[PDB]
């Protein structure tokens, strides 16, 4: 009826790809095998958003998961979730491209999406009324940045009323993976504010600054960091699998965050956060999910708005409570920190609210900010990209691919605009 | 051969819909399966050769996990498999989406069912529109069938009772632009029409009952309420019968001034009305003080111009006429001048039913006034504010003109609500 | 201490549609004592014209 | 016996992987199935009898991770004997079970 | 100067960092195991 057909790409792709479809088959009541040992049967009716129908009782995911070299999906094939994604959806190169934009953009990206070109048309086909699609990849690689950004360009152009968007991973500003990842993310981001309809924004220290300090881990693995953002990637899409009193679904919450098709920069969060030391402790109620909300610590951006504005600011709920007392503290924030919003919106804060919890938990809430916040997030990519290019470092590595240096530096002057777009509604 | 169609829009319209269909299996003798374990069933019902009673209703979404939760649980049986209509998209919190395109395949299969209930009845009093401005479907698709429903039915009695935004909170943000270009095709399209805010029941069902942490449909039995009074003389005797056509002949002096209010006098909880005496004076105290109304505006701004009672139970017309003489002659009750008498009075044998899981006891009394007034022209007024507030940035406007629309609509919706908030002084004074 | 300890609580899962509208008793329906009688059939227009 | 799919909130005491724990109720979430470790064999295995004292592995049905001892933290008890349980399947660089998951269910 | 501001803010970003992770929570978890 509606269906969410999933794009992955590469070692972020697939080590976020294999966690976020074990979130979902906890939800659902899905072994490894396929099939469905559940208790009701509220975990059964909107299935079909997310899983296929096989022979039996059998499960299977609308799942993409491509990298241009398999020593990332051997792991994911043989892992305990590695049984329940049909063999013909990883799509492997054999040379991959290595942290270079270039080399997954045009000379082995784009002679490898003839192939993922036609596992989404078997696939999108397949549903009825499709919504759209997501994907999740990183800015920093050369897999999911280069040719999944190429995918981007190359599905909008089939299918360009159904729905794009982006977990994306932006560069962590302060301690960096990779030098040349400057490159690899600054050509991203004018390929992806033509061609996304909205975008999220999952940074790596801004995991760190949560499990570290919310959690009080000492031990965080990325099989942790990866349950922090796919808490949030299957809190978005609650109501279209759960009921409720007030509904939801990907549409409706960018029709209310996207302004201009130029402005669909969010930070998402997640409300119930304690340690397990800390967690008899404290009353599961309502203002004690939307005191953290606001708060500068549970975003997963890298980047504090208290410089900022929050243009416009969403919510999604769970639990079978938010009527009334969801309604003096969402009057309450829009009274008390009163120089963080702008004046030229009515009211900011949207409401939806499904009634099933997550499973082994009472109630939670879900974040997804529109902020002009993240004006000083691209802004320190185009200081050290800046601080790299004019002694043309590294530059070998892309002109003898095929690129040049004007699209170098066109990425430049559309992406110092779209600060100074922003930079008026401060 | 009284019957009264009714049309619910929405996600305020079957969570509305369910609350107002449970009312009157449990008013006349009705199984939720259907059967019954001495005939004003037949406003609602419709019968068969088997005993079987199917309501005159339209569900109408545009969303399926709304509607298919009501043809899964309790009332399953009740409801014809083809009344509730359900598209596959939802047009989500836009109007052209509900006007022009989604609302177009929708518009096709409701005329077919419209058209069968209508022939079914004899004596069609008239149709009844319950939706909400907030939405896809309540807000585009429903001024669609209104713009639709004229033409087959002309001069027919069509009432409107929509869920108006509250002023204060909200619970969106590009729902203005919904909200205002609504009136201007329910302008023309409208014959009465009610208003309540949800923030107005909020407060309501914590103050005058002892139920805090409500959920909407704590909310919406006293919705549901309202709408027992209404047709509460078509189907129960009364000393002095209404109708529904007698609403909208003493409430509205103009065609361009068709928006009453909506009180309902004895709310009072289980236990906190079981110690106290509630005397005909005594509800009809609680509908003139500015702390009870269904809506968030005070009318000690505003003006009353016109009225209209509705009584039920154990009333004498004695006592009505006794505590009506006092509040005619209170000053802190003001009417116009060119409305000498401004009242009507209605009166029904029949005591209203108590809902298991309710909040309401058992009463004797109550009283559902609609009042219309010039308390309404500071609704538009916050309604404008918030829009030339926010059209002055173009702040949503390209998801609107992408959709099977233009524009000019814009434009001329606010200059149409300030022909209507120019009206609202002219007969005010 | 009602308040305190739970109940059994199977209904965590559900939707509010199933808790706040179930099936009422058999004896809670009204008893229509205000109504026009219906044996004797009520003035109608039977002449169909 | 019972161990459920891992959340943020539900880990074992030393380690933070998926803990296992007693409970009186009944559920899918109960049961196990053992196999064999040596993994060219166990489709041929899938149902012979299992005999008394062999070293066979334990997993899960619905989690399909399996029964762990760690001999390298230590829980300090009332009865002074120590050690740590879980449930994560360990292979090595040859891809085959490590000795931490081998049990035997002796008579 | 400049650079002196900058290599200050790189240096207190890196190192907030590191204090917050293993200065401040390794002997969170020595103290709680030690209380047990
Ligand atoms: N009093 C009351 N208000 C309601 C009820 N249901 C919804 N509302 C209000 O109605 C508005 C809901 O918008 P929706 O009805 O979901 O919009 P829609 O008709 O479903 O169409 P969409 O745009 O597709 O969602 C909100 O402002 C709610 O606060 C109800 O049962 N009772
Ligand atoms: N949050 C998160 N980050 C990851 C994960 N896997 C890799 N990364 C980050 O991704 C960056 C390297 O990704 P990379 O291997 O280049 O991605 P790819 O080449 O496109 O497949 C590093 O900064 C990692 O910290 C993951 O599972 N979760
Ligand atoms: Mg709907």
């Amino acid at each position: 009826m509606r269906e969410i057909v999933h794009l992955q790409a590469g070692q972020c792709g697939n080590q976020i790809g294999a966690k976020f479809w074990e979130v979902i088959s906890d939800e659902h009541g899905i072994d490894p095998t396929g099939t469905y040992h559940g208790d009701s049967d509220l975990q059964l009716e909107r299935i079909n958003v997310y899983y296929n129908e096989a022979t039996g009782g059998k499960y299977v995911p609308r799942a993409v998961l491509v990298d241009l070299e398999p020593g990332t999906m051997d792991s994911v094939r043989s892992g305990p979730f590695g049984q329940i994604f049909r063999p013909d959806n990883f799509v492997f190169g054999q040379s991959g491209a290595g942290n270079n934009w270039a080399k997954g953009h045009y000379t082995e990206g784009a002679e490898l999406v003839d192939s993922v070109l036609d596992v989404v048309r078997k696939e999108a086909e397949s549903c009825d009324c499709l919504q759209g699609f997501q994907l999740t990849h990183s800015l920093g690689g050369g897999t999911g940045s280069g040719m999944g950004t190429l995918l981007i360009s190359k599905i909008r152009e089939e299918y360009p009323d159904r729905i794009m968007n982006t977990f994306s991973v932006v560069p962590s500003p302060k301690v960096s993976d990779t030098v040349v990842e400057p490159y690899n993310a600054t050509l991203s981001v004018h390929q992806l504010v033509e061609n996304t309809d909205e975008t999220y924004c999952i940074d790596n220290e801004a995991l760190y600054d949560i499990c570290f300090r919310t959690l009080k881990l000492t031990t965080p693995t990325y099989g942790d960091l990866n349950h922090l953002v796919s808490a949030t990637m299957s809190g978005v899409t609650t109501c279209l699998r759960f009921p409720g009193q007030l509904n939801a679904d990907l549409r409706k919450l960018a029709v209310n965050m996207v302004p201009f098709p130029r402005l669909h920069f969010f930070m998402p969060g997640f409300a119930p956060l304690t340690s397990r030391g800390s967690q008899q402790y404290r009353a599961l109620t309502v203002p004690e999910l939307t005191q953290q909300m606001f708060d500068a610590k549970n975003m997963m951006a890298a980047c504090d708005p208290r410089h900022g504005r929050y243009l416009t600011v969403a919510a999604v709920f769970r639990g079978r409570m938010s009527m009334k007392e969801v309604d003096e503290q969402m009057l309450n924030v829009q009274n008390k920190n009163s120089s963080y919003f702008v004046e030229w919106i009515p009211n900011n804060v949207k409401t939806a609210v499904c009634d099933i919890p997550p499973r082994g938990l009472k109630m939670s809430a879900t974040f997804i900010g529109n902020s002009t916040a993240i004006q000083e997030l691209f802004k320190r990519i185009s200081e050290q990209f800046t601080a790299m290019f004019r002694r043309k470092a590294f530059l070998h590595w892309y002109t003898g691919e095929g690129m040049d240096e004007m699209e170098f530096t066109e990425a430049e002057s559309n992406m110092n605009d779209l600060v100074s777009e922003y930079q008026q509604y401060q | 051969m009284r019957e009264c169609i009714s049309v619910h829009v929405g996600q305020a319209g079957v969570q509305i819909g369910n609350a107002c269909w449970e009312l009157y299996c449990l008013e006349h003798g009705i199984q939720p399966d259907g059967q019954m374990p001495d005939d004003s069933f037949n406003t609602f019902f419709s019968e068969t050769g088997a005993g079987k009673h199917v309501p005159r209703a339209v569900f109408v979404d545009l969303e399926p996990t709304v509607i298919d939760e009501v043809r899964t649980g309790t009332y399953r049986q009740l409801f014809h498999p083809e009344q509730l209509i359900t598209g596959k998209e939802d047009a989500a919190n836009n109007y052209a989406r509900g006007h022009y395109t989604i609302g177009k395949e929708l518009i096709d299969l409701v005329l077919d069912r419209i058209r069968k209930l209508a022939d079914q009845c004899t004596g069609l009093q008239g149709f009844l529109i319950f939706h909400s401005f907030g939405g896809g479907t309540g807000s585009g698709f429903t001024s669609l069938l209104m713009e639709r429903l004229s033409v087959d039915y002309g001069k027919k009695s069509k009432l409107e009772f929509s869920i108006y935004p509250a002023p204060q909170v909200s619970t969106a943000v590009v729902e203005p632009y919904n909200s205002i270009l609504t009136t201007h095709t329910t302008l023309e399209h409208s014959d009465c029409a009610f208003m309540v805010d949800n923030e107005a029941i909020y407060d309501i069902c914590r103050r005058n009952l002892d139920i805090e942490r409500p959920t909407y449909t704590n909310l919406n039995r006293l919705i549901g309420q309202i709408v027992s009074s209404i047709t509460a003389s078509l189907r129960f005797d009364g000393a002095l019968n209404v109708d529904l056509t007698e609403f909208q002949t003493n409430l509205v002096p103009y065609p361009r001034i068709h928006f009453p209010l909506a009180t309902y006098a004895p709310v009072i909880s289980a236990e906190k009305a079981y110690h106290e005496q509630l005397s005909v004076a005594e509800i009809t105290n609680a509908c003139f003080e500015p702390a009870n109304q269904m809506v968030k505006c005070d009318p000690r701004h505003g003006k009353y111009m016109a009225c209209c009672l509705l009584y039920r139970g154990d009333v004498v017309p004695k006592d009505v006429n006794a505590a009506i003489a006092t509040i005619k002659t209170k000053r802190t009750i003001q009417f116009v001048d060119w409305c000498p008498t401004g009242f009507k009075v209605g009166i029904n044998y029949q005591p209203p039913t108590v809902v298991p899981g309710g909040d309401l006891a058992k009463v004797q009394r109550a009283v559902c006034m609609l009042s219309n007034t010039t308390a309404i022209a500071e609704a538009w007024a916050r309604l404008d504010h918030k829009f030339d507030l926010m059209y002055a940035k173009r702040a949503f406007v390209h998801w609107y003109v992408g959709e099977g629309m233009e524009e000019g609509e814009f434009s001329e919706a606010r200059e149409d609500m300030a022909a209507l908030e120019k009206d609202y002084e002219e007969v005010g004074m | 201490k009602q308040k305190w300890l739970p109940p059994p609580e199977a209904t965590l899962r559900e939707s509010i549609y199933t808790s706040s509208y179930p099936r009422p008793p058999a004896g809670a329906m009204s008893r229509r004592e205000h109504a026009i009688p219906v044996p004797p059939p009520r003035l109608q227009p039977v002449p169909h014209f | 016996l019972s161990s459920d799919h891992r959340t943020l909130l539900k880990s074992s005491k030393r380690s933070w992987l998926q803990e296992v724990f007693l409970t009186h109720e009944d559920s899918y979430l109960n049961c196990w199935q053992a196999a064999f470790p040596h993994p060219q064999l166990r489709l041929e295995y899938e149902g012979s009898p299992v005999p008394a004292n062999t070293k066979i592995l334990i997993t899960h049905c619905h989690t399909n991770r399996g029964l762990v001892a760690h001999r390298h933290l230590f829980l300090r008890t009332y009865f002074g004997q120590e050690a740590e349980v879980a449930a994560h399947t360990y292979l090595d660089s040859h891809r085959v079970e490590k000795p931490k998951n081998h049990w035997m269910l002796v008579t | 100067q400049k650079l002196v501001d900058i290599n200050y803010c790189k240096k207190l970003h890196v190192e907030a960092l590191q204090r917050l992770q293993n200065q401040t929570r390794d002997q969170m978890v020595q103290n709680e195991n030690d209380d047990r």
